[PDB]
């Protein structure tokens, strides 16, 4: 088998969120997720900005799946920045009724 | 052996065994006549020719002579395989009894061409005996079939099979 | 691979054979570029440049 | 044009220039290039190829 | 063993399960209970010959037997009585080895 | 998705079909390139360069290419994008006020398009069954050589029913596989211009043309009307293997005894480049020195190797109303 | 725990689908028609209802009457029915034997011919102690003990002919009790399964399993103490000698090199 | 005993009988069919000579009473098979019933069966789930190591599991078509194609 | 080959006809569970009891012989009897031999050790034997090998301990080897 | 993925019902399409349509109906005298291609180049490519092939391109007989094809992706054997990766086939020749033969050699001064010490000493433990 | 019976004659009962067992060996393990019945 | 421990200096480079999940 | 308890045969042409060992490892 000494340079060398929602939720949020984390392109806005856009928006949207989606990937830029804070997000919306 | 007995710590010992019901016990494909003679009748031709190919039986007093006769074929065919599956381990009379297996065959697929090209050529729709005749096959021949101790086709190359049955 | 009288009684072949052949490329992998396909037109103005 | 080439060449295991003519196996399933060496329809060595 | 305990029941204890089992086995109650009984080679006429030593039940699961004959279990009184006899001398014999 | 939507256009500019495939098939990616280095194009991307692939592709008649991409759409249910994209603009401005609910059928119906096409729909069944009927009729005329043949007779199409409903269940019960309400979406905005606001003929011959291509079964539909194939046996009187004795149809055949089957008889399939076809009968020996001891000599009357049921028809049907 | 067993498993999963088969080829109808007549008959080969669609047609067809040529058609379509039937049996056997890798583990090509449509069920020899039966026979003939129960409860309280009794939902191979499954060892296969209902017992077959075992426990304690009576029998004490130990290492002789003497 | 039973089943395939049924509707026609076992249809006659001379005799009365007809010859055949098959029937039974002891299914072996049958029984449904393609015979579609079975060929019986020249089934390695290390088969060259 | 925890447990919950399984345990006042569906042929008569014939053996050991061709599975102490067993099997040519290591002191959860033995070796004492002596086949050099006074096994034994406090306490303070110079070490 | 292996499973779907109902379904849509002077039921678009129909629901059935297809139904339309169209031909290849039957398959296909061209559509180069792989004749599968992408109107299609990779991938793992198989399996070869077929599907426009997962793995594995880049190939040839491999040989046991790491003692010498035996024969070169072409005859070899005897091939520690440095040794897998009865522990087979046929059953242990005891002999 | 069994006493004895089964010697010998003198072309129950160990050799299914495809296409024991399917079952036995070479 | 690990090279000695015996193996030009073209247990584990 | 006593009945017929060579049957082995050698001449800087019967018939071979040494006809 191939076992290179050198590391695949071309890795994502990360966690893939595996990010797919339905087309018209996708072009609808569209201008909410540009501030999120995209494939392999990280916007660096703050991440309160995205918790209170999540914290706004959530209940107007009517889509579980969605919903989770946008959480996953607010979960993902905090993480990327660091933001300890997004754990009550979790508490909110998630801990109810998944655990 | 129903009056005397065998030992009870000899048949104690001997149910240890627990004969399988795969490889231990006896095969169901046991050789038989009416087993050979059922396999004979489940070709689609001979079936056909058996039950709407030939005329009734009890219309006319030709039909009853040709149903007699092709179920006297078949019946010598099916007792010359079932005795070449019995000789099948020794060689010395395995193909004198081949000998009579192809003859047999030969005379069974000589009368179902001659009836078949009758029942074909005698003189519409929604599925009438001249379209099922049509519908059916080629008519796979018994004087060049393969069958083994078993009366199912051979797994072994067509040169293993001519070379175990062939004229002494 | 039958010949019995090989090398020792003097016995080595003047062609090479078909299942040696055969071997021989099949150990060792085709280079892509060797098939040389084109389907578009050359690049003027890029080609030359490209990266560093 | 050789004569009756189809069966000497196509048709025989000896090509027309090998003489087919403890006792063989009753039921051997016997490798598919060689043969019990009974007679000319079952040689030692089989020459005729197996595919078209 | 702490969850196969003693047997209370066979494996089938009441009639109205017999005749359920004996219909589950695969036979017609009408023409297996009608065909008749060969004893020795014999149709078993005349009403089973009279009186005879077998009881005239067309069921072979009425004439089972051990292998050594012994049907110490609703057995005649008598083979009861030489069934016990045999496993006792047979016992008897062992166990002085 | 933007690289690989400009290369596209770059290579319907150039008009490059296998350039067009390859970037198609650059864009799908493979293993290495989607779940690897992760870098694959955006869902919406996808669907709008298989869009304009499927633009240039089958307006040109290329059946391949447009069944192709289109099994690519209908794999991943992109054929409702367009839509998508639509309703989603939609909840652009919704968001901005309360409750943009979810995707609900109503609500994708509320849209424009999809009302406009089955608005038009009814034209287009009209086009298709017109263009079908001008088809055959052609077909027919071209099998013929001439005009009218009994193939143009009862083709495989059943006249549709003055009513909307019925007019919308034909094309299922014809089409059906194509998702022709899409197809009727896709077919406007030419090159930018929608065209059910404007010039409706041109409209209609696109989407026919489009519904023509897609439809595999359509294509199996409309056929040119081939001939009979003779089989062929080997000679009794072997006097070249080429030639063969060809097998006569009893409607081609006057008379003829009551033969049997083609198959029963014995015969199969042979035709090559040097091939010719024959009725095999030797000459009658009559009884003298040649016929005692010399070989009989055959007699081979040259037949067609096809038999024309068309034409066949087609000179009887004026062979009959002449007299 | 590798042969035995995974050859057991597959075997009893293509039985499962054969009878899972059968279930479904006994609660169902095929129709043979033949011109005129048609015939409709069981999934046991018999025959249910002979009617003759298209009487308007077909009058002027069997036109007095005929009757020869009337019995061929019935004759015909009989057959076709038949026919069909064993297709479908056979067909059924095919998708198991195709889709079940455990018997194509052993090359032998006899699994295809050794069950073919004469020797698999439904048996046209045998529905009338299936179809003729009454509904509590009838489904207690098929391993539904617990509704035969019911059944028989509710009577001492107060088209295919098997449609009633075997349902869609019990041609689901995961219904089939052991008792039924193989229908050769039924009676041998009764024992295992509990009385009530249909199921796998597992009191049962532990109790049995535990009972041998310590009856092969009493012998194998007696054979060993035998053996070893034997033993010191045979030989004088009941010591036993050592085994040496085989090692490539080389070994040190220089103790049994030296020696003493006196000076 | 199974071939004893494969006999019996198949004798009667090839067996046929005889049935008569005369019309009840106070035509004289009758039907009589001579039906056949498992493939249960063969010749059959109308007589017509029976009934009146007027012969005034519907199509739908003649079909009714063929069905007589068959229906009678087919019941006919089944007693016929239900009275040769049953005195070996009963004797199979009663060997089966008390012999129990001398089978796999009926000693402490029956454990074993049961657990086999459930087994089986679980396992279809899962190759019904996979879509019929008997997942990994070899057990390597367990995502799980608890996921397969201790009776997997896939778990390895070779001694020493780090060392080579070891994993061997006989006392020498062997090499199969060329020189390919049959007794230790690596991933690449192991293939299910085709 | 083997055969594991697992495999002998279910072994025993369902046990098969034609699994033979071998309790090849001498010393019988050792010996105080019986394991399940297990036959006795001590290791110590194997080499005699695989050349009877079929009765032979059965008037002999109370059992018939595995056929040869049914699966034996043997249990010893520590599985060393076990696998000295299975060497004679194997040498008998029976199609399948397994051995369970560490069989019935690990399977009962006791502690007895057939064939004594102890991994250490005592000081090589005597000198270099001539068996390892190697000569040059072209210079004739008399060289070395490792075996004897030196050899892997008591490089093996000699290697450092895998935990580090009991490693401390064999070195003394300051350095685990300083008998050597600073640059062989 | 196999549209072969489709159309052979599709037919235990209960095809032999499906096909009587399809046949009953046609005539009474002939007798519905009646009620539209003498030929217009005959000869008419729709009658052609719906024997093209049956043709392919009939396709999809059994062996029995696939053979029936080309000779009957084809038959019956000839005779009833509907116009064959280009998918009836196209189905009719299939059928004859399915069976194996090919001189057929082709002899149509050439009548329809001939008579009827510019009318043949893909699917006729699909089914030939079917019916060859189905008869192994991947020459004539390649020829055909080529001749596709000679012509590019036809258009190739995925399932084309996917038809002509399985067959040679097939051909590729087909092994030949033994005299061919004594080096290793030369068949293995057909793959480097792949590479060429995927430069070709390249330049014909047909996709990549839309070929089957599972022939992609394939693919993908005869690409990483016999497609190297030149940039890798500008790297292959180096010390590291070589002694890499070696280690991994070395790591896995497998170290017979290796130029470096093996080193061969064996030789074999000259044959005294009868013509002339007072000359001596000296050697003139050295080969490394792999062995097998010089082997001792069975019938003068020990029987199998090979479990009866185990045989070690070490070297001698003493000064050779000539001859064998590697000899191996050869002992018998059974062999024991002459004194083995005294070094293994006495046992209860000891008082049997030295009689040739002992009494067994005097000594055996059954006799106490039975009560019925009963002696065979 | 007496007949019956002496036919079967028959048929071991000229069994292990032909295939020199059984020991050689004596049960106990000097250095072990595994003695033999394998003559070359002398059948022996050594080599019978041998060829058996050999052709097993922990064998499971024979399909166990069956994981290479040159392997599994080889059709030097026969041709019953490549057919998988009713329509190739069906298929080879018509062309064998019409008398081809077979597929 | 392996029994295929050999010693290819001689004990050292004056040999080695005073022949002119080669210290390797030359080239065999016929033996392909070893180049890597397998698949690991876990990857055709993976392609077959 | 049992109730029959029954013979054993097993199928002990493989009808199969499976032959995989081993490694040491194609591990290579050195093989090389021979032909009558016709003498030997073994060459230093003074000292030279001649053992010739007859003259060089086709070719002369020349090995030089430890001593020089050419092998004439051989």
């Amino acid at each position: 088998p191939f076992q290179s000494n050198h590391s695949l340079v071309n890795k994502y060398r990360g966690v893939w969120i595996e990010f797919d929602m339905h087309p018209a939720f996708s072009v609808a949020l569209e201008p909410q997720l540009r501030k999120l984390p995209r494939g392999r392109t990280l916007p660096k806005t703050p991440a309160e900005e995205v918790i209170a856009d999540y914290t706004a928006l959530a209940p107007l949207v009517d889509d579980e799946k969605t919903r989770d989606l946008w959480l996953a990937k607010v979960f993902q830029h905090c993480a990327f920045q660091r933001c300890g804070g997004a754990m009550e997000l979790w508490e909110r919306y998630c801990h109810q009724r998944f655990t | 052996n129903d009056i005397y007995r065998h030992s009870f710590e000899d048949v104690q010992a001997c149910h240890t065994q627990r004969v399988t019901e795969r490889d231990r016990t006896m095969p169901p494909y046991l050789p038989t006549l009416p087993h050979f003679v059922a396999i004979i009748k489940k070709d689609p031709h001979i079936s056909f020719l058996l039950h709407i190919g030939l005329p009734d039986r009890n219309s006319s007093e030709e039909g009853s002579a040709k149903h007699k006769e092709l179920e006297k074929r078949i019946y010598y065919l099916a007792r010359a395989l079932y005795h070449t599956a019995l000789e099948y381990h020794n060689e010395t009379v395995r193909r004198v009894n081949r000998q009579k297996v192809n003859v047999a065959a030969s005379l069974l697929d000589n009368f179902v061409e001659q009836e078949w090209t009758t029942i074909l050529r005698d003189k519409d729709t929604q599925n009438d005996k001249k379209q099922l005749a049509r519908r059916l096959g080629r008519y796979m021949l018994f004087a060049n079939r393969s069958l083994d101790d078993t009366g199912f086709p051979t797994d072994a190359r067509a040169d293993d099979y001519t070379r175990w049955m062939a004229p002494p | 691979s039958h010949r019995r009288d090989y090398i020792r009684m003097g016995y080595i072949p003047r062609y090479t054979p078909w299942e040696w052949i055969a071997i021989q490329e099949a150990d060792q992998p085709l280079i892509a570029e060797q098939i040389r396909q084109d389907n578009i037109g050359t690049s003027y103005f890029f080609s030359l440049n490209r990266y560093w | 044009q050789l004569q009756a080439q189809d069966r000497i060449i196509c048709g025989t295991h000896g090509a027309g220039i090998v003489a087919h003519q403890a006792p063989a196996a009753d039921l051997s399933r016997t490798k598919p290039h060689e043969g019990t060496g009974t007679s000319e329809r079952d040689p030692y060595i089989r020459t005729l190829h197996n595919q078209r | 063993e702490r969850r196969a305990l003693w047997a209370e029941v066979g494996p089938i204890s009441d009639v109205g399960s017999a005749v359920t089992a004996w219909i589950r086995f695969g036979n017609d109650p009408v023409l297996h209970t009608a065909v008749p009984t060969m004893l020795g080679g014999k149709f078993r006429n005349q009403q089973r010959e009279k009186e005879s030593l077998l009881p005239n039940s067309s069921s072979p699961f009425a004439y089972v037997e051990d292998y050594m004959g012994t049907n110490l279990v609703f057995g005649s009184p008598v083979h009861a009585k030489e069934s016990a006899a045999v496993w006792a001398t047979y016992f008897e014999r062992r166990y002085a080895s | 998705g933007e690289v690989l939507h400009n290369l596209m256009r770059c290579a319907i500019a150039a008009r490059h079909r296998a350039r067009i495939m390859w970037v198609y098939n650059v864009m799908r990616g493979r293993f290495y390139e989607n779940v690897v280095v992760r870098a694959e194009v955006d869902l919406i991307w996808r669907y709008r360069i298989a869009m304009i692939a499927l633009e240039y592709l089958l307006d040109h008649e290329c059946a391949e290419e447009a069944a192709a991409i289109y099994s690519y759409l209908v794999e991943e249910e992109l054929l409702r994008c367009d839509v998508h994209v639509r309703v989603g603009l939609h909840m652009r401005e919704a968001i901005a006020a309360g409750k943009p609910i979810t995707l609900n059928n109503d609500v994708m119906n509320a849209t424009s398009l999809v009302r406009d096409a089955t608005a038009v729909a009814p034209e287009v069944a009209r086009e298709l069954q017109r263009r079908h009927a001008q088809t055959l009729q052609n077909n027919a005329v071209e099998a013929v050589g001439a005009g009218s043949a009994p193939w143009s007779i009862l083709g495989p199409l059943t006249a549709i029913g003055p009513t909307a409903e019925d007019t919308m269940v034909w094309l299922q019960q014809h089409y059906g596989d194509v998702d022709v309400m899409s197809i009727m979406r896709w077919a406007r905005f030419r090159k930018g211009k929608d065209l059910m606001a404007k010039d409706r003929p041109q409209y209609l011959a696109r989407a026919a043309a489009w519904i023509e291509l897609l439809s595999k079964r359509n294509r199996e539909m409309e056929e040119v009307p081939l001939t009979y194939m003779r089989k062929s046996k080997p000679l009794v009187l072997d006097t070249n293997s080429n030639v063969r004795v060809a097998w006569q149809t009893p409607l081609m055949r006057s008379g003829g005894p009551p033969r049997l089957l083609a198959r029963e008889e014995g015969y199969v399939f042979h035709h090559s480049n040097s091939s010719r076809f024959v009725e095999e009968t030797y000459r009658h020996p009559g009884e003298s020195l040649q016929s005692r001891y010399l070989a009989l000599q055959p007699l081979h009357t040259e037949v067609s190797a096809k038999e024309d049921f068309q034409r066949l028809y087609y000179q009887a049907q004026k062979h009959h109303k002449q007299q | 725990s590798f042969r035995y067993t995974n050859n057991l498993i597959g075997a009893l999963k293509h039985r499962l689908l054969l009878e899972s088969s059968y279930r479904e080829i006994a609660s169902r109808k095929f129709i043979g028609n033949c011109r005129g007549v048609e015939v409709v008959c069981s999934g046991y080969g018999t025959v249910l209802a002979v009617q003759l669609t298209d009487k308007a047609v077909w009058e002027s067809f069997y036109r007095s009457l005929d009757l020869d040529k009337l019995a061929e058609s019935i004759k015909t379509a009989l057959w076709d029915a038949t026919r069909k039937i064993r297709s479908a049996k056979e067909a059924a056997l095919h998708r198991s034997l195709s889709h079940n890798t455990r018997m194509r583990a052993s090359a032998d090509l006899k699994h295809w011919y050794e069950e073919d449509a004469n020797t698999l069920r439904p048996l046209a020899f045998e529905a009338l102690k299936h179809e003729a039966a009454t509904p509590w026979m009838q489904l207690v003939q098929h391993g539904k003990k617990e509704e035969a129960a019911a059944l028989l409860k509710e009577f001492e309280q107060k088209q295919p002919p098997l449609a009633s009794t075997l349902k869609a939902e019990d041609s689901n191979p995961a219904t089939i009790p052991i008792g039924s499954v193989h229908p050769l060892f039924t009676p041998a296969l009764v024992q295992i399964e509990e009385a009530g209902g249909g199921s796998v017992s597992n009191e049962a077959v532990c109790r049995a399993q535990l009972w041998e075992l310590s009856r092969d426990e009493q012998l194998f304690w007696e054979r060993v103490e035998l053996i070893r009576k034997g033993q010191v029998a045979s030989i004088g004490s009941s010591h036993k000698r050592g085994y040496a130990d085989e090692a490539a290492f080389a070994k040190d002789d220089t103790e049994e090199k030296v020696q003493l003497r006196f000076t | 005993y199974p071939a004893a039973v494969r006999y019996g089943v198949e004798l009667c395939t090839v067996l046929t009988a005889e049935g008569k049924f005369v019309d009840e509707r106070g035509s004289g026609l009758s039907a009589r069919c001579v039906v056949n076992g498992t493939g249960a249809a063969e010749s059959v006659v109308f007589d017509t000579a029976n009934c009146n001379g007027t012969n005034t005799t519907s199509v739908e009365d003649a079909l009714r009473v063929a069905h007589g007809a068959l229906r009678s010859a087919q019941d006919r055949h089944n007693t016929l098979a239900a009275f040769r098959l049953g005195p070996l029937s009963k004797q199979s039974q009663v060997l089966l019933f008390c012999g129990v002891n001398a089978y796999e299914f009926g000693g402490k072996y029956a454990r074993t069966y049961a657990y086999a049958f459930e087994k089986a029984k679980k396992e279809l449904e899962a190759t019904a789930a996979s879509g019929f393609m008997a997942p990994s015979l070899s057990h390597e579609d367990t995502e799980r190591l608890s996921d397969q079975p201790t009776t997997s060929p896939s778990v390895d019986r070779f001694a020493s599991t780090t060392h080579p020249e070891q994993r061997k089934a006989q006392f020498v390695p062997r090499v199969g078509p060329g020189s390919t290390p049959l007794e230790d088969p690596a991933a690449d060259q192991k293939s299910e194609w085709s | 080959h083997q055969v594991y925890l697992k495999d002998m447990l279910h072994l025993m919950r369902y046990p098969e006809p034609y699994t033979h399984i071998i309790d090849c345990r001498t010393s019988t006042q050792k010996m105080h569970r019986w394991v399940p569906h297990s036959l006795w042929l001590p290791r110590d008569e194997v080499e005699y009891a695989l050349q009877l014939s079929a009765d032979e053996f059965l008037d002999m050991y109370g059992f018939r012989k595995p056929d040869k061709s049914d699966d034996v599975i043997l249990l010893s102490h520590n599985g060393i009897y076990s696998e000295q067993a299975g060497w004679e099997w194997k040498k008998q040519f029976f199609q399948h031999v397994y051995n369970y290591r560490g069989g019935t002191n690990e399977l009962f959860g006791e502690s007895y050790s057939d064939m004594n033995v102890s991994d250490v070796l005592s000081p090589w004492k005597g000198p270099f034997p001539q068996s390892g002596v190697f000569v040059d086949k072209w210079s004739k050099r008399k060289v070395l090998t490792r075996t004897g006074p030196f050899d892997r096994q008591y490089e093996m034994q000699d290697f450092a301990l895998p935990d580090l406090e009991l490693e401390k306490a064999r070195h003394p303070e300051e350095g685990p080897r300083q008998n050597m110079p600073f640059g062989l070490q | 993925c196999d549209p072969a292996l489709t159309y052979k499973l599709l037919g235990d779907e209960n095809g032999e019902e499906r096909a009587q109902e399809a046949y009953r379904w046609f005539d009474l849509a002939l007798t519905s399409l009646a009620v539209d002077v003498p030929y217009l039921p005959q000869g008419t678009a729709a009658a052609s349509h719906i024997t093209n129909a049956l043709m392919r629901t009939l396709l999809t059935c059994g062996y029995t109906h696939v053979a029936a297809i080309p000779d009957s139904v084809y038959d019956r339309m000839g005779s009833m005298g509907i116009s064959p169209t280009i998918s009836t031909y196209e189905l009719v290849m299939l059928a004859l291609s399915l069976q194996g039957n090919m001189v057929e398959a082709e002899s149509i296909l050439s009548f329809l180049r001939s008579h009827h061209s510019e009318h043949i559509t893909v699917e006729s180069f699909n089914a030939l490519l079917l019916g060859h792989r189905e008869a192994r004749q991947f020459d004539c599968c390649d020829a055909i092939w080529q001749e596709l992408v000679d012509r590019r109107w036809p258009r190739a299609s995925p399932l084309t391109a996917e038809l002509y990779l399985r067959s040679i991938m097939d051909h590729a793992n087909t092994p030949t007989s033994e005299p061919l198989q004594s080096f290793a399996n030369i068949n293995v070869v057909e793959k480097k094809k792949v590479p060429l077929v995927l430069a070709q599907m390249d330049e014909l426009g047909v996709p990549r992706t839309h070929l089957s997962r599972v022939l992609m793995d394939e693919v993908e594995d005869s690409l990483r054997k016999f497609q190297t880049y030149r940039s890798r190939f500008y790297e292959w040839g180096r010390a590291v990766k070589q002694f890499d491999f070696i280690e991994f040989r070395r790591r896995n046991g497998w170290l017979y086939d290796l130029h470096l790491m093996k080193c061969t003692t064996k030789q074999v010498g000259p044959l005294r020749d009868f013509n002339d035996p007072d000359a001596v024969q000296g050697a003139v070169a050295t080969a490394e033969i792999p062995a097998f072409f010089n082997e001792r005859p069975a019938w003068e070899r020990p029987p199998l050699e090979e479990t009866l005897y185990v045989t070690t091939n070490k070297e001698r520690y003493d000064d050779v001064r000539g001859g064998d440095i590697y000899y191996d040794d050869t002992r018998g897998l059974h062999d024991r010490s002459p004194t083995w009865m005294n070094e293994v522990p006495e046992t209860r087979y000891d008082r049997l000493y030295g009689v040739n046929h002992p009494d067994i059953a005097k000594i055996g242990i059954r006799r106490h433990l039975n009560v019925e005891y009963v002696n065979r002999k | 019976r007496a007949s019956r069994t002496t036919a079967e006493q028959q048929r071991e004895e000229e069994r292990a004659q032909r295939f020199g089964l059984g020991r050689q010697g004596a049960l106990v010998q000097d250095g072990g009962p595994d003695q033999r003198t394998l003559k070359k072309h002398t059948n022996d129950e050594r080599i019978v067992d041998a060829m058996l160990f050999q052709q097993n050799a922990y064998r499971k299914t024979p399909t166990d060996e069956h994981w290479n495809p040159y392997i599994r296409r080889s059709t030097e024991n026969g041709v019953g393990h490549l057919l998988q399917n009713k329509f190739d079952i069906m298929r080879r036995e018509d062309r064998l019945s019409k008398g081809e070479q077979d597929l | 421990m392996l029994s295929q690990n050999v010693a290819k090279t001689t004990v050292p000695s004056y040999y080695m200096i005073r022949t002119n015996l080669p210290h390797r193996k030359p080239q065999n030009q016929w033996e392909g480079v070893y180049y890597y073209s397998g698949i690991t247990k876990r990857q055709r584990h993976l392609i077959l999940l | 308890m049992f109730l029959i006593h029954f013979v054993h009945y097993k199928t002990i017929l493989q009808k199969y045969t499976f032959k995989f060579k081993h490694i040491f049957l194609s591990i290579d082995k050195y093989n090389s042409l021979f032909f009558n050698i016709s003498g030997i001449l073994i060459w230093l800087n003074i000292i030279h060992i001649n053992i010739i019967l007859i003259k060089y018939s086709f070719f002369i071979l020349i090995n030089n490892f430890e001593y020089l040494i050419i092998l004439i006809s051989t």
